[PDB]
Formats: structure tokens, C-alpha cells, sequence
């Protein structure tokens, strides 16, 4: 069985987001776009940490070269 | 029989704050990637770590590092208890202070030095009580997490402005230095053991 109970790394803390069995990454760049007010412009979608080295240092493809997991915890 | 319950093993990761287990396993108990787990241990003590998945890993077993197991009460052959944490929160306060023989001979800062980098980007998850040594930083320094803004655990955030009183604490008798000979600290002899 499975279930979906993927969790966010908010400033505030780590909340089980709502999401669906299927969704892309249009759909959750348009959830945080009104739970936070982001932009889809600017939102950027990382699965991991070094938060220093994402300035810049970070270029990497989210795509299939980083292989993202059904249920990758967002860390932000 | 509670497949959420698992037998402590060695581990092949050196991470302080990382266990193995089974893809099977995983599956069963439903984790994902690097997904927050709560380890219960003995005398009601819990520890959170990440998951990773190990080919290497019994069905019954678990794989985590000597820090988490002696700080979890348990020893090798006894019974964890082991499940995702649905609700977590990041550390809106960090006290943590040295140990009185982790600083004798030196003196200064060691917020900026120590207390700081393994903080910043790390990410990782620690409970009040808990002891972390820190290798990536020329010395093995060993430091105690006094408390948090959340009890009695939390994600370390690095967003958050860390606070090392100056004042080294002592080193309880249930407490062990990570300056001890263990098996890590054999080299070439694997069979021998």
C-alpha cells in the first residue's frame, strides 16, 4: 500500500504538505505560490541540504538526472 | 509482530546521524528518501535520525552508529522501535556547550570555529541530551546539545542563531568519549575481530 504523507522543511518546521498520489512540479510551484506567496519564477524545488552551497554553486538538474524519489523531503 | 520494532546492529556508516535498513523494510514501515525516523530506545529515551536504504541490512535487523545506541540505552541484540516523524519542527534556539576535557589547552572562540559549521547547511536532526563529535574540523571535538526551542528534540536549522555560553560542562559516568578505542579505530584487522 501506499501513502502519501511527504512532509515540507518549512523555516518553521517540517509539516506534511498537501499533496496528491500524482502531481508535477507546475502544481506544487502553484501550491506554494498561494499557501507562501511564491512565485513560480522564483521558487526554486531542492532535495537536499548544503543550503550555503545552493548560491550558485548549485546548477543541477532536478530533472531525472538527480533522480527525485516518490516523496523527496524538500529542503528549504 | 510489530515490524516497527527491529534488532540494533552495527552499521558500515560512520554518520552520526544516519541508520540503515532494508528496501523491504522500508517499505513496509512506508519511508521515503531521506525521511525524519524516531528510534525508541530504552529507559524511554528517543533518538531521530535519517534512513538509508542497505542491501547489507537484515529483515529483522537495524544498522545504526555506536553514538545513537549507547545514547538509545540498547546494545547489540536488543529491540528498537522505529517510525516516521509526521510532525517535525525546526530549532528556533541552539544551546550547546563543550565538555571541560574537550578543551584543555585551548582557549578563544570556538562559536565560529566549531559551533557554527557543523550547524550551517548540515540539516540534521538532534535531541536534548544527545552528544556529537566533530571530525571535519582538524580535531575530533566532542559536544553536547544542552537544549532546544522544541522539546525534547528538533531539525537543527541553520537559519537559526546557534549559543555556546562559555562554560564547558563535565562529562557524565552513562556518558562515553568518543576519544575511546573502538572498532573504527582498528585498521586493517576485519577478520581479526
Amino acid at each position: 500500500a501506499e501513502s502519501i504523507i511527504i512532509r515540507v522543511q518549512s523555516p518553521d518546521g517540517v509539516k506534511r504538505i498537501t499533496a496528491t498520489k500524482r502531481e508535477t512540479a507546475a502544481t506544487f510551484l502553484k501550491k506554494v505560490a498561494k499557501e507562501f506567496g511564491f512565485q513560480n519564477n522564483g521558487f526554486s524545488v531542492y532535495i537536499n541540504r548544503n543550503k550555503t552551497g545552493e548560491i550558485t554553486a548549485s546548477s543541477s538538474k532536478s530533472l531525472h538526472l538527480l533522480k527525485i524519489k516518490h516523496g523527496d523531503l524538500l529542503f528549504l | 509482530n510489530r515490524p516497527n520494532r527491529l534488532i540494533v546492529d552495527e552499521a558500515i556508516n560512520e554518520d552520526n546521524s544516519v541508520v540503515s535498513l532494508s528496501q523491504p523494510k522500508m517499505d513496509e514501515l512506508q519511508l521515503f528518501r531521506g525521511d525524519t525516523v524516531l528510534l525508541k530506545g530504552k529507559k524511554r529515551r528517543e533518538a531521530v535520525c535519517i534512513v538509508l536504504s542497505d542491501d547489507t541490512c537484515s529483515d529483522e535487523k537495524i544498522r545504526m552508529n555506536r553514538v545513537v545506541r549507547n545514547n538509545l540505552r540498547v546494545r547489540l541484540g536488543d529491540v528498537i522501535s522505529i517510525q516516521p516523524c509526521p510532525d517535525v519542527k525546526y530549532g528556533k534556539r541552539i544551546h550547546v556547550l563543550p565538555i571541560d576535557d574537550t578543551v584543555e589547552g585551548i582557549t578563544g572562540n570556538l562559536f565560529e570555529v566549531y559551533l557554527k559549521p557543523y550547524f550551517l547547511e548540515a540539516y540534521r536532526p538532534i535531541r536534548k541530551g544527545d552528544i556529537f563529535l566533530v571530525r571535519g574540523g582538524m580535531r575530533a571535538v566532542e559536544f553536547k546539545v544542552v537544549e532546544t526551542d522544541p522539546s525534547p528534540y528538533c531539525i537543527v536549522a541553520p537559519d537559526t542563531v546557534i549559543h555556546c555560553e562559555g562554560e564547558p560542562i563535565k562529562r557524565e559516568d552513562e556518558e562515553e568519549s568518543l576519544n575511546e578505542v573502538g572498532y573504527d579505530d582498528v585498521g586493517g584487522c576485519r577478520k581479526q575481530l
